[PDB]
């Protein structure tokens, strides 16, 4: 019926997609995800929004999802919307492997998903995917990489970025204190912790509200790890001492 | 299957959704293409390098085929989709006609694609205007512009997106056979036009060049800087 | 508009309660079920200060109330 | 780290800078400022207490004769009479706003000369009756007649022949030739309300009628129909129609009747209360248990949709007339009419400008004919040209002051 | 709200009325039918000097004996032209003949107004085509001129002008046209009227002219020919 | 706030007590100052300060005070206000919370407020219109800087826009000291820890921690507030509602 | 009479050099010299010429006959040569006798008539009853600005000059073709882009009787007083010689009409209707030209903006590139800039920078200078002003959506 | 209550406010009522006099049914113009 229709895919009097920019407003409130590209690896750090004395610890992560043997991504938005896209990404990657018998390049995998996101913004009468993703991976064409996407179905490669709550503050700090072409993995972790510290105004980093994963190439095989509590706490102690030394 | 009439006439004889999409094309970046005697040049003014963004993945000039390339101005995602459909069609024509596509032909296909998206049911007009350049089999340089309205035309040169009209006026008064006498003059001609819109210059405009036989070539930042200095 | 009027009333209340007048002498008591849905300006100190919980009666409370009412 | 400014700091700052003759400059400026005040104070606003006829034309009488006028000839006070007791010399009068009273008739005036309802000259002290006063003719009500002939003929009202014929069928013929309406016995429609987009000649045709009305053309200054004290407006309209029913073939024009008329309601402050009351009085006068007579009403508005229904229905206003945008021929004729006094080159094709000015109105056609020779005056020529007129059209209408559709926008070919 | 298929209090479709209105915005086009043949002219209305005037094609060929002139949403005209050509070739393939002008127009018109929203097709047309086609050709009956409005209405006409100048272009056609007019007389009269309605001075670059005759096929005048006619006109 | 105090003094004190300096520099005297701020972190205290230290002629106007039901009476009042100011030589007006006669113009009709809009227009014109007001300066304070109109915030009417930030830790220590220098603090009352115990405070909640502490003291009919007293006070003052029903919190994740 | 009462100003023929210099000293000294000469002469000639046989005994007689506290009353239907009816402020219809001093002409119905307090008698006419709320809108101290003070608005200034100055400067230019000079220009544009500046400029070289309005002061609280203050305003305008009335901020009484439900939003509509009627209705309008300024031209009811009532809609836009440098030159002159603070750089960058922004940057720049204890502005003193004046502004599209 | 003239009230009013004209007998007042709906009473007096007005305008002697119909279209301000499409 015309009366109950919502008209989600129609042009605003000034040339704007309302449901699109709005869907970006929803993404401003999500957990803080921070990705940094290093000379030796890539890393994703995510603010663990959920923390309670009764939530149990399940899965190897709550926002970091593995896609291939040499890829991973983090989400920021609606898990129901995010879970749909994560499932589609795995299908796309495996479909490419079946066809070509070679792991899907990171750029192509991102393009495939971004193609899906554009479709939802154009036709169908369905609400846009209000989810933004940071992809990290390695491939024989461009080595380590880091990508970002928005509900607008648009994407771009970065050397370091963040999305979610207090993204603007992080990118500003990252823009100021990122050393292009001379950042090792350890420095990337240290920079991430510093960016995370300021980004969570509420309280401070307790080594539980943060989950970190690092992608590195070892013996010719990509390795994806999620840093445990011990090292996350160890990094935190290292940063605190550095802050005290500065002051 | 959502099948509602998205675009529908309005009193005084107009199509809103087509107009609105046109403004969306305006707010984009400024892109300029000129047709030389034996060279066709495209340029674009970059909103922001951002000092972190990898410039590789933000290319706004692409090759539909070895002898066809285009530049756009508008919604990026709508631009990436349109390019894919053009690329597959170019191969399909190569498969059947056994000859390279013509700039005029591919422009008609892309234009025909957009025209099908305004009139269709449950769809949104494409928010991009595309500038298609390429050398036909005869070798005559070609330049085509397509608006979201689906209308396409052949030009000596023109500009889309933010800062279009002013640039075109600059092109109209400053375009001449003498300016198109040499390849360098054509390239400098483009840069001055963008500089008419973009501020920084040299570091804020990406330039590309297509020759008769050679494939697309993207000018290095050093080459762009050298040309900018020559103009100054 | 015409919904800005509730805003105007709230702003005038805030101004009178703590503005460039410092009445001092006069106290103010307000009652509203549920306090999570309130303006932080009217909830901060220098304004309605002490939040008093008026819970549903406990077992002891019921006895005392029943005595005093019967 | 912004340390404040100390008194010594200010003192030094005021004196380290180029002021060879600057203290003197400021002093002299202050002296000039204080001198202007003296000059105007001593030449202040005088010679403004006018109101004195030159006691030279009547200089001779402008003397003790005036005092003779004073003293005797007691100043009376106006007042009406609500009864005159027959065979009983007592009368009852209502002065105006003070109170009622019972009055005796002065010997100087015979009772027969004084009737019921006439205005008497009651005196102060003891309210006795003296020289009666003629019926009032209010100043506001009497300051409405056209009493002139505006310089607009029917010919200049171009671009609409059907509209002019429709108006003429009710405003001119039904009074200047009753014969045609008797042979068929067709009741001449009375009440013509003119609609139209903002600016189309709705007032031009009204003015044109005034040049051949050969009768009264009272022009209702709606703003005057509303006054502070209640009932003022109703009385104003009643006096309007009462003077209407005093001559032959009176036409009353209510320009922009939207001001006085509107949908009734009791929600916001009970509506306008007083304004709605004036509207109701007007409606009752136009139609009711009191046949009006030989008075016709023309009213114009920009939006008829905001008129009270009890006034849009026939009876009060019968011949509604759309005043739509001119047609091609209408535009050509309008250009010709508002170009006949212009120093324009003979080779100008006005049939083309008409096409190039679609959906425009008469006011726009003017603003194009003008502002057309304005570019010529800018170029310092004396005979404008077709290029000038075309540029004027492109700079006035169609594109007017805002043309967004331009950058690579050529989809209509 | 206000579905495409809706009726006004007069019994008038809203969309069809609007679409006809949009036609006025388009450029002028003049088509005159004569016993010697049918002639078409048009105003190109060059937006800017940079644009190549060759790529603004306002007069196309449907077959060797059929030509069309357009005005309105030129983007909308494209699909209408494609259907006409296919229908002409399909008729030749099956019946080994040449479709008459009326038959082609009837086929094209049958495409106009075949639009809907619900239970029509996966991708059917939603809105009416806003373009007015002047079909001209030579058939077994001789020269033929048919005008088509957006309402799907086609009616053979002796002389007609469509476009922004239609009102007045028709008026001029009225004062000059007559039955025994020759092709050259039609071409000149067409050029004058197009010149009068055209704001910009008429030259050889801004107007497309074509003619169909019993002997020759559809012919689009070249710049050399166009200059010759405007030289005398 | 000390930089903010100096900034406001440069616009309400310097150009009125030392006129000749501005002319000597050949610049136009400033007029106007707007103060942002989180819920409560100042304003209405710098306002009283400037009223109590400057012998100009302060003139108050609340938010919902220039709004009058009878049409036009909401503009005659503003015109009379400025006429009185001009009649009273150096003067400063501290329009308190000014979202009331402010916000952004709404499309008219019977779908929004209009008379308040006319009052805003009258104030705008009188602040910068055909006549150049001399020796009159306006101070406007109102939360939600982003809701005001594009006119009242045009550089030239509200020249410099002071930004009041929620107190830092170092400033919070100062606030605690200043609002505690009448209470008999014990020995060992380490104000440093008590200040660092308040993150992202409001600078008015400091005088909840320094007043409900004394309110605790009253219960034991004693004096000499203690450190445990202050800690309990902070825990009793800075208790935001938070959230429940993690489903909604688990909706973005 | 239609007195062309000027602004009664220009007592400052304007000192040519603005840089403190002995040329300035000498010129201002000449100004003072003539002013003192005038004062001296007027006082001396007042004292001299012993016409002390003044008072024209006869005028003393007239004043004697017209007693003390004369009263102001409205004349009414005039009955006889030597008799007429008057209506006092209480609206009581006395019947007075017109004494001889009153010119039988000039006494029309509705004309305020003076009276004797004791015996009501028309003693004299009063031709100055302008509403004391309307006479306060006549500019009598011409604002000090010149078209040269404003900059970068050539095309947008020539348009106003061709309808506020030239039509009375060389009116032959217009009649020679017969086009009636354009009347009424609406200056619409974004906030802080001129508007009022051009209004004051046209006020300066007036040569006419400028009337200033506010756009809200017209609205009145007594039903009808609204649509009579405007009537009085334009009556005064037409009575006085050629005039230009600037109805500033016409966005107030201009809202698009609607079928309302309140009372105030109907009285305001009636006010707009009075404005429309008089500006272009059954009547005429002499050499009265109306200038209207607004921030939003889209809200004005189509009617008050029509090409017969308000022609030549000027489109004051945000300043362009060259205009920016021009305005900086005009607003930075009277400052001792250093040798490395050339303004050719502060332009550009932000695409949003209005004239008000420019003056703020120029003023909070000198104020910044008076912080390192210096009177010569510096490039740092300018680069520290863009971060303190231009702030709080809104932003635009998210990068990535487009380039 | 004075409800709107349904259709027979409309016919009767059309007849009543007439009979002072040279009306021809050939006028289907029932069809006129069918055409004119929501016409509140005196809206006839309007229409059933505008009929005679138009008859005089044309130049004639007798009222005609199409004359009444044109009057009906007129009294609503509507205008009838032969449209360029019927298909
Ligand atoms: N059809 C026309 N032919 C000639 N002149 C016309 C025509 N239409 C309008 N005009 C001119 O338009 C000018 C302006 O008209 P004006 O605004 O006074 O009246 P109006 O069109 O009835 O509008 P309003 O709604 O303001 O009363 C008139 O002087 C008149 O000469
Ligand atoms: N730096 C400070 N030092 C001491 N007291 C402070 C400080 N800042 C704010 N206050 C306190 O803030 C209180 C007044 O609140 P505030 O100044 O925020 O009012 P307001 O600006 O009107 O606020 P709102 O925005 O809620 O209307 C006073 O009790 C004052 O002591
Ligand atoms: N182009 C300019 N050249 C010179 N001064 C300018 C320019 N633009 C703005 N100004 C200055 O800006 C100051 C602000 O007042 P201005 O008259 O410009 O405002 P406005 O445009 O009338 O504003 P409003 O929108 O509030 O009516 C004025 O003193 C004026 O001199
Ligand atoms: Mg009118
Ligand atoms: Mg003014």
């Amino acid at each position: 019926s015309r009366r109950y229709d919502s008209r989600t895919t129609i042009f605003s009097p000034e040339g704007r997609l309302y449901q699109v920019e709005y869907a970006m407003e929803a993404i401003g409130h999500a957990g803080t995800c921070l990705g940094i590209l290093a000379n030796d690896g890539v890393l994703l750090a995510a603010e663990r929004r959920n923390i309670h004395k009764l939530l149990d610890e399940v899965f190897f992560s709550e926002k970091i999802y593995k896609l291939n043997e040499d890829m991973a991504c983090s989400v920021a938005g609606i898990t129901s919307d995010a879970n749909v896209l994560t499932n589609e990404l795995r299908l796309i990657a495996q479909r490419y492997l079946l066809q070509y018998q070679e792991p899907i390049p990171c750029e192509q995998l991102v393009t495939a998903l971004c193609d899906i996101k554009q479709a939802y913004t154009q036709f169908g009468g369905k609400r846009p995917f209000g989810v933004s993703l940071l992809y990290i991976g390695w491939d024989k064409h461009y080595g380590f990489q880091l990508y970002q996407s928005d509900p607008s179905g648009n994407y771009g490669g970065w050397k370091a970025t963040c999305i979610g709550n207090n993204s603007a503050a992080a990118v500003s700090m990252l823009k100021q204190d990122y050393k292009e072409g001379e950042m090792t993995l350890k420095s990337a972790l240290a920079l991430a912790i510093k960016v995370l510290n300021k980004t969570m105004d509420v309280s401070k980093l307790s080594a539980e509200k943060v989950e970190i994963a690092t992608l590195t190439r070892e013996n010719g095989k990509t390795v994806i790890r999620v840093l445990k509590q011990k090292e996350v706490e160890q990094l935190i102690k290292k940063h605190e001492e550095e802050e005290a030394k500065a002051e | 299957s959502y099948d509602r009439a998205i675009t529908v006439f309005s009193p005084d004889g107009h199509l809103f959704q087509v107009e609105y999409a046109q403004e969306a094309v305006k707010k984009g970046s400024t892109a300029v293409g000129v047709r030389g005697r034996d060279i066709v040049v495209l340029g674009v003014e970059k909103k922001s390098v951002a000092k972190l963004q990898d410039e590789r993945t933000v290319r706004k000039i692409c090759a539909l085929d070895d002898n066809v390339c285009m530049a756009f101005a508008g919604l990026t995602a709508d631009a990436r989709i349109v390019i894919n459909r053009a690329r597959v069609e170019c191969q399909s024509h190569r498969l059947t006609v056994e000859d390279p596509v013509t700039v005029e032909y591919i422009t008609r296909y892309i234009a025909s694609l957009k025209q099908r998206y305004t009139q269709s049911n449950g769809r949104r007009p494409f928010g991009i205007s595309a500038l298609i350049v390429g050398f036909d089999f005869d070798g005559t340089p070609r330049l085509y512009q397509t608006d979201p309205s689906g209308t396409y035309h052949a030009w000596k040169a023109n500009a889309i997106g933010r800062g279009a009209k002013s640039v075109r006026e600059f092109l109209e008064k400053n375009y001449t056979d003498e300016a198109i006498e040499t390849d360098d003059l054509t390239i400098k001609l483009v840069i001055k036009a963008l500089l008419e819109v973009v501020q920084s210059g040299g570091k804020n405009i990406e330039l590309a060049v297509m020759r008769r036989d050679q494939s697309l070539k993207i000018l290095n930042p050093e080459e762009i800087e050298k040309y900018v200095a020559e103009i100054e | 508009g015409a919904d800005r009027e509730v805003q105007r009333i709230l702003l005038e209340l805030l101004n009178q309660m703590d503005g460039f007048d410092q009445n001092v002498n006069v106290k103010v008591i307000m009652a509203t079920n549920r306090a999570d849905t309130l303006d932080p300006a009217l909830l901060r100190p220098g304004r309605l200060d002490r939040k008093i919980e008026f819970p549903l009666p406990d077992r002891r409370q019921k006895r005392l109330i029943f005595s005093t009412i019967t | 780290p912004i340390r404040a400014l100390d008194e010594g700091d200010i003192a030094l700052l005021k004196t380290y800078g180029q002021s060879t003759y600057s203290r003197q400059i400021k002093q002299v400026e202050d002296d000039i400022q204080q001198l202007l005040k003296k000059i105007n104070e001593l030449t202040g606003i005088k010679e403004s207490d006018t109101g004195l006829a030159p006691p030279a034309l009547w200089d001779l009488a402008a003397d003790k004769q005036t005092l003779q006028s004073e003293q005797p000839l007691q100043v009376a006070r106006c007042t009406k009479i609500i009864n005159a007791d027959s065979e009983d010399p007592k009368y009852i009068i209502n002065v105006k706003q003070f109170a009622k009273f019972v009055v005796d008739l002065s010997d100087q005036v015979a009772p027969t000369d004084i009737e019921e309802g006439m205005r008497v000259g009651v005196d102060r002290n003891k309210y006795q009756i003296h020289i009666p006063l003629p019926p009032k003719i209010d100043p506001t009500v009497t300051m409405m007649q056209v009493e002139e002939k505006p310089d607009v003929t029917y010919s200049d009202v171009g671009g609409c022949k059907e509209q002019i014929e429709k108006l003429r069928e009710v405003v001119e013929t039904p009074l200047l030739h009753p014969e045609r309406f008797v042979n068929l016995g067709i009741e001449p429609p009375k009440g013509v309300l003119l609609f139209g987009p903002p600016g189309t000649g709705k007032t031009l045709c009204a003015r044109a009628v005034a040049n051949r009305t050969d009768a009264c053309f009272i022009r209702v200054i709606g703003s005057e129909l509303v006054q502070k004290y209640v009932g003022e407006g109703a009385r104003m309209v009643r006096e309007l129609f009462e003077m209407a029913r005093t001559k032959k073939a009176c036409l009353i024009f209510f320009d922009e009747i939207d001001a006085i008329g509107g949908a009734r309601f009791d929600d916001g402050a009970g509506g306008d209360n007083e304004v709605q009351r004036t509207m109701l009085e007007l409606i009752n006068q136009l139609d009711g248990f009191d046949p009006r007579g030989n008075i016709k009403v023309l009213m114009a508005t920009n939006r008829p949709d905001t008129l009270d229904p009890a006034l849009m229905r026939p009876g009060r206003l019968d011949r509604k007339i759309e005043f739509s945008l001119p047609d091609l021929e209408g535009r050509t004729h309008i250009f010709k009419i508002h170009a006949r006094s212009m120093s324009v080159e003979r080779d100008i094709r006005f049939e083309l400008l008409a096409r190039l000015c679609p959906n425009s109105t008469g006011a726009e056609i003017r603003s194009v004919c003008t502002e057309a020779g304005m570019f010529a005056i800018r170029a310092r020529r004396k005979i404008a040209t077709e290029k000038d007129f075309l540029e004027a059209v492109n700079k006035v209408i169609k594109s007017y002051a805002k043309f967004s559709a331009t950058p690579r926008y050529m989809t209509y070919n | 709200d206000r579905g495409v298929n809706t009726f006004s209090p007069e019994g008038r479709l809203f969309q069809v009325e609007y679409a006809i209105e949009a036609i006025k915005l388009g450029s002028t086009a003049i088509g005159i039918q004569t016993s010697e043949g049918v002639c078409l002219a048009v105003e190109k209305r060059i937006t800017s000097p940079l644009m190549e005037p060759s790529s603004i094609e306002k007069i196309v060929e449907i077959d060797a004996h059929i030509g069309c002139a357009m005005s309105g949403l030129i983007a909308d005209a494209k699909t209408l032209i494609d259907k006409a050509r296919v229908e002409t070739q399909n008729h030749w393939f099956t019946y080994n003949e040449t479709m008459t002008v009326e038959s082609v127009t009837q086929a094209v018109s049958n495409l106009a107004l075949q639009f809907g929203e619900e239970d029509a097709d996966p991708g059917a047309m939603s809105r009416p085509f806003g373009v007015a086609l002047l079909f001209g050709g030579v058939d077994e009956k001789g020269p033929q001129l048919f005008h088509m409005d957006p309402s799907g209405t086609f009616v053979q006409c002796d002389a007609r002008a469509i476009g922004s100048a239609s009102e007045g272009a028709q008026s001029s056609l009225q004062e000059v046209y007559h039955k025994s007019m020759t092709l050259k007389e039609a071409i000149k009269s067409s050029l004058i009227i197009l010149k009068q309605v055209m704001e910009e001075k008429l030259n050889a670059t801004n107007i497309e002219l074509a003619t169909v005759q019993p002997g020759q096929n559809f012919h689009m005048f070249t710049k050399e020919e166009l200059e010759e006619v405007i030289k005398d006109i | 706030l000390d930089k903010q105090i100096k900034e406001i003094k440069e616009v309400i004190e310097l150009p009125v007590k030392h006129p000749e300096l501005f002319e000597a520099l050949g610049i136009a005297q400033p007029k106007g100052v707007l103060l942002y701020g989180p819920p409560g972190t100042g304003k209405t205290l710098l306002a009283r300060a400037v009223a109590h230290h400057t012998d100009c002629t302060f003139i108050r106007v609340s938010g919902s005070e220039l709004v009058q039901k009878f049409i036009g009476e909401g503009a005659r009042m503003v015109r009379e206000l400025f006429v009185m100011a001009r009649e009273h030589a150096p003067s400063i007006i501290f329009m308190d919370e000014i979202d009331s006669i402010g916000s952004s113009r709404l499309e008219g009709g019977s779908g929004g407020d209009s008379e308040v809009q006319r009052t805003m227009l009258e104030l705008l014109n009188q602040l910068d219109g055909f006549e150049a007001t001399k020796n009159i300066k306006v101070i406007m304070a109102t939360n939600r800087i982003d809701i005001l109109d594009s006119a009242l915030l045009r550089p030239g009417r509200i020249d410099r826009k002071i930004e009041f930030p929620p107190p830092n830790e170092e400033a919070r220590l100062d606030i605690l000291k200043i609002h505690s220098r009448k209470m008999n603090l014990t020995r060992g009352i380490n104000l440093r820890k008590i200040a660092e115990l308040m993150p992202g405070a409001s600078g008015a909640e400091v005088k909840g921690v320094c007043t409900e502490a004394g309110m605790y003291a009253l219960r034991e009919r004693r004096v000499h507030v203690t450190q445990e007293d202050f800690e309990m006070a902070v825990a009793k003052v800075m208790q935001k509602d938070s959230e429940k029903n993690m489903s909604i919190k688990k909706l973005w994740k | 009479k239609k007195t062309k009462g000027p602004d009664a100003a220009s007592k400052l023929p304007l000192v040519t050099p603005h840089t403190q210099c002995r040329l300035k000293l000498l010129k201002l000294e000449r100004i003072k010299d003539y002013l003192l000469m005038e004062e001296e002469f007027i006082r001396n000639q007042e004292q001299m010429k012993p016409l002390e046989e003044k008072q024209e005994e006869e005028r003393s007689k007239v004043d004697d006959l017209r007693g003390t506290p004369m009263s102001v009353g409205t004349l009414e239907e005039i009955i006889d040569d030597n008799h007429a009816i008057v209506s006092t402020s209480v609206g009581s219809e006395h019947y007075v006798s017109i004494l001889s001093f009153v010119d039988k002409d000039l006494l029309e119905p509705g004309c305020s008539v003076l009276l004797n307090h004791k015996v009501h008698a028309v003693i004299g006419v009063l031709m100055d009853d302008t509403d004391p709320l309307v006479t306060v809108m006549k500019v009598e101290k011409a604002p000090q600005e010149t078209y040269a003070d404003i900059g970068g608005l050539d095309n947008q200034i020539q348009e106003i000059k061709e309808s506020v100055e030239l039509p009375l400067t060389h009116p032959e230019y217009y009649e020679e073709m017969g086009i009636k000079p354009p009347k009424g220009v609406i200056l619409y544009g974004p906030p802080g882009t001129g508007k009022t500046l051009l209004a004051k400029a046209v006020a300066n070289q007036t040569s006419a009787t400028f009337l200033r309005v506010v756009g809200s002061e017209l609205i009145q609280k007594y039903l009808g007083d609204g649509p009579k203050l405007v009537r009085e305003l334009f009556r005064v305008a037409e009575e006085h010689a050629p005039s230009i009335v600037f109805i500033d901020e016409i966005d107030a009484i201009g809202t698009k009409r609607y079928d309302s439900n309140s009372g105030g939003e109907r009285e305001i509509q009636r006010t707009m209707l009075e404005l429309l009627n008089q500006l272009d209705g059954f009547d005429s309008r002499g050499d009265v030209k109306v200038i209207m300024a607004t921030n939003r031209i889209e809200t004005l009811d189509p009617a008050l903006i029509r090409p017969g009532r308000i022609d030549r809609k000027i489109e004051f836009p945000l300043p362009d590139e060259k205009t920016k440098k021009r305005i900086f030159q005009i607003h930075t002159s009277r400052m001792t800039l250093a040798d490395d603070v050339t303004l050719d750089d502060l332009i550009m960058a932000k695409d949003d920078l209005s004239g008000a922004d420019i003056k703020a940057i120029c003023t909070e720049a000198g104020l910044m200078a008076l912080r390192e204890r210096r009177m010569k502005v510096t490039n740092e003193d300018f680069k520290k002003s863009k971060e303190n004046v231009l702030y709080k502004k809104q932003e635009g599209t998210p990068e990535g959506l487009y380039l | 209550e004075f409800p709107m003239p349904n259709e027979e009230a409309r016919a009767r009013i059309m007849q009543i406010h007439s009979r002072k004209m040279n009306v021809s007998p050939d006028v289907n007042y029932e069809e006129l009522a069918r055409c004119t709906d929501d016409f509140n009473g005196a809206q006839c007096k309007a229409v059933c006099v505008e009929a005679g007005m138009i008859a005089l305008r044309r130049g004639a002697t007798e009222l005609t049914h199409e004359d009444y119909m044109e009057g009906i279209l007129e009294v609503q301000a509507k205008k009838k113009a032969n449209l360029q499409y019927y298909a």
